[PDB]
């Protein structure tokens, strides 16, 4: 009679001890299959079963027992990863076909090292395009990786980080551990892991809770990618916390808001499977089975391994239907299955012919084997919240669907970050100080308008030159126009609207300086050349072609120097760096990178010298011009003393404040504060002192 | 004549003066020391005065 | 302290009475005091009837008359002895304080014998009694103000007489200037006390508001150069 | 008798890992035959091995245990193989065998004490290479260290435990980088954070690779120490077609380097258990072995003796002889388990002495000297002593070892002393200028135009301009010549000075003005004109309110002085040494207050004195009409100090167009004043007709 | 022929009255008391420092009670004072600050004053109504006024530059007696115990006994180097002293018609403006323009002691009824209580 060798990790201790729920599947399958006469004509399949309690050496001794004992096992059926690992190595040198049923590990797939070697059980591969869409839907991009030191987990993490860097996601940090995870835990603090993801087996996942407890590594800032497979109970702790030093409690909120991943396992449909029976008539079943085995299925899940549970049954379905499907018998009469003996291999090659042809539907769906192989299975994704586990969707590998349930349940209502990235926050001028500064400068534009309709008759200041003191108000006014386009910055306008707001300051604040300068060194170059140059011979006022000749000429050369410098170097906005410093709100996990915008070019430099070197020169040329006609009084051009006076003023203001705003342009409050407070008085001194005389005068 | 009257009045005034029976200087000064002597211990600023009777204190 | 109430009285009474005559000393030295005179009402040349005459000023000949009024918030009193006579000493020691005394000098009485006696004329008595006057004990730092009275009289006359009648020394040629110069340095000549006394030749011409504006220009100049030296600064 | 041990050697010709084990048998026989020889040691047996070839493969290894375990000479013990993937199955299994494993070539840091209870290493694992390098660095002075290792569990478990060696022994790790194949990122991440002394684990090809991107990134020299692990073939350097770099270029990133590595072989020429030293054991070696060559020779021969006193001491306790022995009886594992835990002999390796199943060896250390490994010392780990006077001295570069960090100096700013010496000259001369201003006034103070100005007056206004032109000389004094504790000296004497040279002058300004304007306001011919002396008094009570608020600023608020610290640290070098320059700005908590409050004060001072000049703007005599004069210097010092505590309030990194724009200020402000206030009392009556005689009066 | 025979018998009567006097002056007044002992040194402290007055004091005059004292200056303000308290009591505005003369009535009622007007006023102080008035106006000679003194109430002798001396009706406003024959103006006057004899200086170095009902002067007395300044009176009636600018005080008697003794100094030149009495006789208060003054000892002609405490010309002085306290009247806007 057909008999089969079986390892089941049952007892506990460590690993993945699926056994308790994968045991009576087997049993289940055995009695569904025994029970069909047409499946194995005159044949019953016995199965040898054993304990291993995932460990290696249990597992080869169980082997060694099994393998050196009177009935000949035709095949091996082996559960934990780590135990199959060791076992399908070593079974090529048997000429034995191995099934691992509960065996996730992505090293299994290498057909030079487990030639003979076949699995129901999906590779541990799968979480990761499902952790990798999690990651993107999220938005991050730093993940570090906490493993343990296994060849299951090793594997994933390679494939994980193969398809993350596919993908464009960084690997920060790597720690792994054998069995204590308390300097991995620390390593990751010390690296400032944010999101961060857990492949561990139960108890290192316990024990890598209470290192989060104790290492703060918990809370608002730090994501926690576990496995699924975990009893929904014993994922926190519930089982043998007695070793762990924290308290239930503890861990239930260290373990708050982390993300499983698993594959499904069970079949998502109704259709009949193989055995005649639904996906929930083998719920139903294994149910009772497991409730007669002292598990309390009324209130939790049934034990570990039960997810993994329809794997047991369609690994022996597939096992009974490979054994009827060799038929080599019928080809030579001779072979057959009952002499199979651990040196043929030829009847071992038959059994793997049949085992990877062998096709059907089962319990946990599709049965193809190495046949097709990847049909990826549909994935399921839950948070733990509050203890329990809420499921958040399910994504489809093949398809690329990701069927969302919104039910995250983030602390605050805010997605964690991967990291703390720097906020760039532009630094402008207080608006109570520009509203402040405006106010006087609509103020003074209002009198420079007056003041132009003023005069625009009456000989009383008709007698002195008024088409010079109309352009200066032409110039005052632009002036103040001029304070104003400096005062607005970027805080009204665009990225893309300061360039434009900034060459029509060098512009047209170049102009009204050069119109109100032009017209007071015109005024007193024209009394000095009446009057002191021509001394004593006279009979000669002054008139245009002489007054207008100086101003107009250095308002064009103003003009030509401003085209030139705008056409050869256009003006671009340069943001100037400021320190990092905390924000006002601390819960905010990100950093503030203050800046101030400026105005710049590679030949900005040069021309502002060169402009600023003309301005020096004609200020003082004109101080020491009104210094020189200081006694001198003109009959015709009278205002000779207010324009002295203004000049002086004009230019010690000029020379006080170029170096002051070229020191202080770092701090914008102070700097614009200084250049309009300059401006303005100047401006409005210049008005008070050209114009007000006149108008008390013409009062009077 | 003003001048001649004035002078005439003048005679008459000093005539006047003549007729004076004056007596010697020694009844005189013999009357001004007598009167010195007897009037000297009333003389508030002649004789030293106490505080308590000076109203000045 | 050991003051009785009734010495409480007392005290407060001397008080207010002292308030009020420093009240009333203080409003009473502002009003400046100046005394006209001359060679006995000769070159008065109706000098007192400018206020009048221009009117801006507006509101038994026994002794000295006052003449009272006010010029740019500046109250002015004005004091002549007219032919007071008597002893010169007897009253001139008591106008000591005066902020300057006004000496008129008729230029009409150029040509003109003193009517008072044949022997010596007009502007000899001046003179002397400029002398008199100017360098006496009280008036050692009293400014003194000049007036030349009917100076058209004098032009329109100079013409047809020389000026050896009663200046031999002088042997200038006959012109208004060299005539002006040279009685302004006899007058000047006088001042024994020019080093802390300040004397002003501001003549007066016709019935124009002139004459009483550097009238108040001299007060004005004297009262600064008087505060100057009391500071130090002269 | 024939007591039996199994042994497990990867011997096959063409297997991976052959050259071990064809190596390590010449020594098991020697070992082998000296223990039969041995009278002393098993008298009454004899030992043999019955060792199989395991060819590196881990399903041939564990046919091999199996059949060694079924039948046969009834072995005693195990031989652990030196490949990890066949010592792994067969030290988990003879576990249950109750069986005790010696190992002689297998050092990977996973065969730990609690996983492998029966499984004692006479060959140090990775872990061991730990103790060296920390004694390394205690010895060399280092405490800023950095790690780049392997992603593999033999080089990140060693790693982590070093990590926490460095964590309790208070050193200092920059930042640890993994890798799986990319080093030169880790390199490069490793550099932008300062790292000098590099720890490193990987294996020999990464080794090769990582000091090519070393040398591709200029990793090398005397300012890059490498503390690598290196347990590599003989000249693994020297190998090429593995590496992008040449050879040559690999010689050269590699100079210098440390390498850790296992000592075959004892020197200590102590007499061994087998009666011999190391060197005729190493003799006796060369000559038997012929060709093949092994690292662990030494280490095999402990073994086979250590595996001979454990059968020597089992012996001894029990009774019964080995031919009762049996698999399944525990009290054989425990009696076996308790003889080689009191293990303690001298072997050829060194002490042999199992602590936590594991033994202490020496620890060779090499450097590469010219391009040549050399020995510099032995590490002893028995005795935990590092011994460096062994082989040819440590050579560095230069003639210290490479230092960590990069030995920043905090060095003060000598702020262009030139300029200091220019303004120190500006300076005298404005004080020459004021004492011929001082002497012209003093001598001719009995002319008239000079006494009618109040020469003393006139002398304390010099006097404040000399204080306010010495000013500049304590304004850009350097804290360097002022060591520490006097800079808020040098603060306090530098703003008293400004304030009494600005309250001497312009109180006696005013007081001038205010006299001039009691004078010609009344009009009083006996009038109390305010004296001189009182004039005095009252600028001394100025000067008084002004020392008075200072003392009380200094004992409310004293000056906490502070620093600009400029992170530029201007240019570097190789070895990355940097001297940050601190420029010193005293400050103070109420430093704002106190200055607005001053500025309010002489402020009101200022409007003050232009309210005297507007009430006196109209006197007629010439030397009591200082009405332009004080408008113009009031004026300029109103700007001149609005500038001043723009540019100071702010106060930048700049710190030397600020002095220069301060020495600026102050000088313009003082010889503005001087010359509008002397000039015209100059030009007056030496230039003009000396002697006041009043040529221009009309009244004189 | 006339102007001859006229001043022939001038010259005559004072060739005969010098000849008499000489014959009358039979013993020496420094040798008939030469046997008499001074009274040594007499302190003279300020008790009471009188101020509030702002301008020169010119004039003053004590009062029978002895504490109200009225001083006058040119600020124009006749002032009572009070020495035992320091206390003003009714301060007097006037038409004319030119003021040099002030009296007292002998009741205390009244107040006269006088200046360069030519005009002497008197007010009424003591009346149900609280402010002082005008009482009479006496508008009188064409000289200015330089003393006067009333006997009684309603009746007051008053002297004049004009040379006239005269007796004045305050009722009747009019002068009911003249004294006419001064040579030099009349300068200051004084009144003996009685309603019948005043003396008068003048402007011509001499004093003259005048007599009010009659109005003829019964002596004449000369001797002095200068014009006369200040002048005195004996408190029973039969001498009077007498000071001018010649620095010397000459005693004079009414029955001897001559002078007695001789009040001078080598190093005074001050001219004398201030000279009155004491109660006995004994002592001379005068006053200079040394800005000192001090007491003469009518008996040996020698110095008492020296007074000091006046920064300008001591131009007033007075001696109460009962002569506890002399005052003093400076040029310093200050007055001063001694004793």
């Amino acid at each position: 009679e057909l008999h089969i060798g079986g390892i089941f990790p049952i007892a506990g201790k460590g690993g993945w001890q699926g056994g308790q729920a994968c045991m009576p599947a087997t049993r289940l399958a055995l009695d569904d299959v025994n029970k069909q006469p047409n499946l194995l004509p005159g044949f019953k399949l016995i199965l040898h079963s054993n304990d291993s309690e995932c460990e290696p050496g249990l597992g080869a001794s169980v082997m060694y027992n099994l393998l050196y004992n009177k009935p000949q096992k035709l095949m091996l059926l082996a559960g934990c990863s780590t135990v199959c690992t060791t076992v399908a190595e070593a079974a090529k040198m048997w000429n034995l076909i191995v099934l691992c049923y509960g065996a996730s590990s992505p090293a299994l797939s290498d057909r030079k090292r487990f030639p003979t070697l076949f699995r129901t059980h999906p590779s541990a591969t799968v979480h990761n395009p499902t952790r990798i869409k999690l990651m993107k839907k999220f938005g991050w991009s730093r993940v570090a990786i906490l493993q343990q030191a296994e060849e299951v987990f090793i594997s994933t993490v390679e494939d994980l980080e193969n398809r993350c860097m596919e993908a464009g996601v960084e690997i920060v940090t790597r720690q792994s551990f054998l069995s204590d995870p308390t300097d991995a835990v620390r390593n990751l603090r010390r690296q400032d892991a944010r999101i961060i993801v857990g492949l561990f087996y139960v108890v290192a996942a316990r024990r890598v809770l209470c290192e989060m407890y104790k290492q703060q590594l918990y809370g608002r800032a730090h994501v926690w990618f576990f496995i699924g497979w975990y009893e929904d109970n014993w994922y926190e702790v519930n089982l043998k916390a007695e070793g762990i030093t924290c308290t239930v409690e503890q861990m239930r909120i260290a373990a708050e808001g982390h993300l499983t991943t698993e594959a499904l396992m069970w079949n998502q449909n109704n259709q009949t499977t193989i055995s005649g029976m639904t996906a929930e008539e083998f719920r139903h079943r294994l149910n009772q089975a497991l409730i007669e085995e002292g598990y309390d299925i009324n209130h939790d899940r049934y034990p570990e391994g039960y997810q993994e549970a329809p794997l047991a049954y369609d690994a022996v379905w597939s096992v009974a239907l490979a054994f009827n499907k060799t038929m080599e018998r019928l080809t030579t009469g001779k072979k057959s299955l009952r002499d199979f003996t651990y040196t043929d291999k030829e009847i071992a090659d038959e059994i793997y012919a049949a085992m990877n042809s062998t096709q059907f539907l089962g319990v946990s769906g599709v049965v193809a084997f190495s046949s097709q192989g990847d049909r990826i299975a549909l994935t399921q994704i839950e948070q733990m919240i509050d203890g329990k586990y809420e499921k958040l969707g399910y994504y489809d590998t093949q398809l690329d669907n990701l069927s969302w349930l919104n039910t995250e349940q983030w602390i605050g209502g805010k997605v964690p970050q991967d990291r703390t990235i720097v906020t760039h926050v532009l630094r402008t001028v207080s608006l109570p100080l520009f509203v402040c500064m405006c106010t006087i400068s609509s103020c003074g534009i209002f009198v420079a308008f007056a003041l132009i309709i003023f005069n625009i008759h009456r000989r009383v200041i008709q007698s002195s030159h008024p088409v010079c003191n109309t352009i200066m108000l032409f110039g005052v006014i632009i002036c103040l126009i001029s304070v104003i386009l400096l005062g607005i910055d970027g805080r009204f306008v665009s990225p893309e609207e300061y360039p434009k707001i900034c060459q029509a300051r060098a512009w047209l604040l170049s102009t009204g300086f050069t119109l109100a300068y032009g017209a007071m060194f015109s005024k007193v170059w024209r009394v000095h050349r009446f009057t002191t140059k021509a001394k004593t011979d006279p009979k000669k006022k002054v008139e245009p072609w002489k007054l207008y000749t100086m101003v107009s000429g250095l308002l064009s050369i103003d003009l030509v120097i401003l085209l030139s410098w705008q056409i050869f170097d256009p003006l671009q906005r340069y943001l100037e760096t400021f320190p990092l410093e905390d924000p006002v709100s601390t819960t905010d996990d990100i950093k503030i990178r203050p800046e101030l915008e400026h105005c710049e070019s590679q030949r900005n430099s040069m021309w502002l010298g060169l402009v600023y070197g003309f301005k020096g020169l004609i200020l003082v040329f004109g101080l020491f011009l009104a210094y020189e006609t200081r006694s001198i009084k003109v009959k015709q051009i009278n205002d000779s003393r207010y324009v002295g006076m203004s000049i002086y003023n004009v230019v010690v203001l000029c020379l006080i404040t170029a170096p002051v705003g070229m020191v202080i342009a770092s701090q914008q409050d102070a700097s614009f504060a200084f250049v309009a407070l300059a401006v303005i008085f100047c401006c409005f001194l210049s008005m008070l002192l050209i114009f007000v005389p006149k108008v008390i005068e013409v009062i009077r | 004549t003003a001048s001649i009257a004035q002078a005439r009045k003048l005679v008459e005034q000093l005539k006047m003066e003549a007729n004076i029976d004056r007596i010697k200087v020694s009844k005189a000064a013999a009357d001004l020391m007598a009167y010195c002597e007897a009037h000297a211990k009333e003389d508030p600023l002649l004789t030293p005065v106490p505080a308590s009777e000076n109203p000045f204190r | 302290c050991t003051l009785s109430a009734e010495d409480k009285a007392a005290v407060e009474r001397s008080k207010m009475i002292d308030r009020n005559l420093r009240e009333d000393g203080e409003k009473a030295a502002r009003e400046v005091k100046l005394l006209l005179l001359g060679a006995g009402e000769s070159g008065k040349n109706t000098i007192v009837k400018q206020m009048k005459i221009i009117h801006e000023a507006g509101y038994k000949t026994t002794g000295i008359v006052e003449t009272h009024f006010t010029f740019k918030d500046l109250h002015f009193k004005m004091f002549d002895v007219g032919a007071q006579r008597s002893e010169r000493k007897k009253w001139i020691h008591c106008f000591e304080g005066v902020t300057a005394i006004i000496f008129c000098v008729a230029l009409s009485d150029y040509d003109l014998v003193l009517a008072e006696d044949e022997e010596m004329n007009r502007m000899h008595a001046s003179m002397k009694l400029f002398d008199s006057i100017c360098n006496n004990k009280w008036f050692t730092d009293t400014s003194i103000i000049l007036f030349l009275n009917k100076k058209d009289l004098f032009e329109e006359k100079i013409k047809k007489s020389p000026l050896t009648i009663c200046y031999p020394e002088y042997a200038g040629s006959n012109t208004y200037e060299e005539a002006a110069a040279y009685i302004q340095c006899q007058f000047e000549d006088l001042n024994k006390r020019k080093d802390t006394k300040e004397i002003y030749t501001h003549f007066t011409c016709s019935t124009d508001t002139k004459n009483v504006q550097f009238v108040f220009d001299a007060v004005t100049d004297v009262i600064i150069k008087n505060n100057l030296k009391d500071c130090g600064l002269f | 008798s024939d007591v039996y041990i199994a042994g497990f050697f990867p011997y096959g010709d063409g297997v991976e890992n052959s050259y071990t084990g064809r190596g390590v048998m010449p020594s098991v026989k020697l070992a082998l035959g000296h223990v039969n020889e041995h009278g002393k040691i098993l008298a009454n047996y004899r030992l043999h091995m019955w060792w199989n070839d395991t060819q590196c493969n881990a399903a041939v290894g564990v046919k091999s245990f199996f059949d060694m375990m079924h039948s046969g000479p009834n072995k005693v013990m195990l031989f652990g193989a030196a490949c990890t993937h066949v010592t792994d199955p067969i030290a988990k299994a003879s576990k249950h065998w109750h069986l005790t494993q010696l190992s002689y070539a297998d050092t990977h840091p996973m065969f730990t004490k609690d996983a492998f209870p029966n499984f004692f290493r006479v060959v140090p694992s990775e872990n061991a290479f730990n103790a060296p390098r920390l004694a390394l660095l205690k010895e060399f002075n280092w405490t800023r260290v950095g790690t780049v290792y392997q992603n593999e569990p033999r080089y990140s478990l060693p790693h982590n435990h070093m990590v926490a060696d460095l964590d309790a022994m208070e050193v200092e790790v920059v930042e640890t980088q993994s890798f799986v194949n990319d080093v030169a990122e880790s390199l490069k991440k490793l550099r932008e954070k300062d790292v000098r002394i590099i720890l490193g684990n990987f294996n020999e090809h990464f080794a090769r690779k990582a000091f090519c991107e070393a040398y591709k990134l200029d990793m090398y020299g005397r300012a890059y120490q490498w503390l690598i692990m290196a347990t590599y073939s003989t000249d693994w350097w020297n190998v090429t077609q593995d590496s992008e770099c040449s050879v040559e270029e690999i010689a050269t990133a590699l100079e210098g380097a440390i390498l850790v590595d296992l000592l075959p072989l004892s020197t200590s020429g102590d007499i061994t258990v087998a009666g011999i030293t190391a060197d005729e054991y190493l003799v006796e070696y060369d000559r038997l072995r012929g060709t093949e060559y092994s690292r662990f020779h030494g280490y095999t021969y402990d073994g086979i003796w250590a595996a001979a006193l454990a059968i020597q001491y089992v012996a001894e306790k029990r009774e019964d002889l080995l031919t009762h022995f049996d698999y399944r009886v525990k009290d054989w594992e425990s009696v076996f388990l308790e003889a080689l835990r009191n293990t303690s002999f001298e072997g050829v390796t060194g002490p042999v002495r199992f602590y936590n199943n594991e033994r202490k060896a020496n620890i060779l250390i090499n450097q590469f000297q010219l391009g040549q490994m050399e020995k510099i010392g032995e590490y002893h780990s028995q005795k935990s002593h590092l011994d460096l006077s062994l082989g040819k001295p440590v050579k560095w570069v230069g003639k210290t070892p490479p230092k960590d960090r990069t030995l920043i100096y905090i060095e003060h700013s000598q702020v262009n002393p030139t300029i200091y010496i220019v303004s120190a000259s500006a300076s005298v001369i404005g004080v020459i200028i004021a004492t011929v201003f001082l002497a012209f006034n003093i001598k001719y103070r009995n002319q008239r135009y000079i006494k009618m100005s109040s020469p003393h007056l006139n002398n304390l206004i010099i006097v404040g301009c000399m204080i306010t032109y010495l000013s500049i000389i304590f304004l850009g004094l350097d804290t360097t010549l002022s060591s520490v504790a006097a800079f808020p000296y040098i603060c306090t004497a530098r703003a008293w000075i400004l304030m009494a040279g600005f309250s001497l002058s312009f109180g006696a300004m005013f007081s001038k003005t205010w006299r001039v304007h009691s004078i010609f306001t009344d009009l009083k011919l006996n009038k109390k004109v305010i004296k001189d002396y009182q004039l005095f008094m009252v600028v001394g009570v100025l000067l008084a309110i002004d020392i008075a608020i200072i003392t009380t600023w200094q004992i409310a608020d004293p000056f906490y002085r502070e620093t600009k610290q400029l992170e530029p640290l201007h240019h570097e070098n190789i070895d990355d040494v940097l001297v940050i320059p601190e420029n010193e700005y005293c400050q103070s908590e109420h430093m704002t207050i106190f200055v607005s409050i001053i500025y309010a004060y002489k402020g009101l001072l200022l409007v003050f004195g232009a309210f005297l000049a507007w009430e006196t703007r109209h006197v007629s005599i010439p030397a009591l009409n200082d009405s332009k004069h004080i408008g113009f210097s009031v004026y300029n010092v109103f700007i001149t100090c609005l500038a001043g505590a723009a540019i100071s309030l702010v106060l930048s990194d700049r710190k030397d167009l600020v002095f220069v724009l301060l020495s600026f200020f102050i000088i313009f402000c003082t010889t503005a004043t001087l010359c509008l206030v002397f000039v015209p009392k100059l030009v007056e009556l030496k230039r003009n007709p000396q002697g006041v005689v009043d040529k221009r009066v009309r009244a004189t | 022929s006339e102007l001859d025979q006229l001043r022939q018998e001038a010259e005559q009567l004072k060739n005969q009255i010098r000849d008499a006097r000489k014959a009358c002056a039979d013993a020496t007044l420094s040798q008939i008391t030469n046997n008499i002992d001074p009274v040594g040194r007499i302190q003279m402290r300020t008790r009471r420092t009188l101020r509030g007055h702002l301008a020169k004091i010119y004039a003053m005059h004590w009062g029978t009670d002895s504490r109200l004292l009225v001083s006058a200056s040119q600020d124009g303000k006749l002032i009572i004072w009070d020495s035992y308290t320091t206390n003003k009591v009714h301060a007097i505005p006037l038409r004319s600050s030119w003021v040099m003369t002030c009296a007292y009535a002998p009741s205390g009622n009244y107040v006269a004053c006088g200046g360069l007007d030519n005009i002497c006023s008197i007010y009424n102080l003591k009346t149900r109504e609280g402010n002082v008035r005008v009482s009479r106006e006496l508008a009188g000679h064409t000289g200015y006024l330089s003393c006067c003194r009333f006997l009684d109430d309603n009746q007051i002798v008053t002297s004049s530059g004009d040379t006239t001396c005269a007796l004045w009706d305050i009722e009747t406003g009019q002068q009911t007696t003249t004294f006419t024959g001064h040579t030099g103006d009349v300068m200051s006057l004084s009144l003996a115990p009685d309603t019948r004899l005043f003396v008068s200086g003048a402007c011509d170095a001499s004093a003259k006994l005048w007599d009010v009902r009659e109005g003829m002067c019964r002596q004449t007395f000369t001797g002095h180097e200068s014009d006369i300044n200040a002048i005195c009176f004996f408190p029973n009636g039969n001498a009077f002293a007498t000071g001018s600018d010649d620095a010397t005080c000459r005693l004079f008697d009414l029955r001897a018609d001559q002078e007695l003794m001789t009040y001078s100094h080598d190093n005074i030149i001050c001219g004398i403006t201030s000279v009155s009495f004491s109660k006995s006789g004994r002592l001379l208060l005068a006053g200079y323009d040394d800005f000192n003054c001090n007491v003469w000892d009518a008996l040996k002609a020698d110095r008492a002691g020296v007074l000091a405490g006046h920064d300008n010309r001591v131009s007033c002085l007075g001696v109460t009824d009962d002569g506890m306290a002399v005052a003093t009247g400076s040029w310093d806007s200050f007055l001063k209580i001694w004793n």
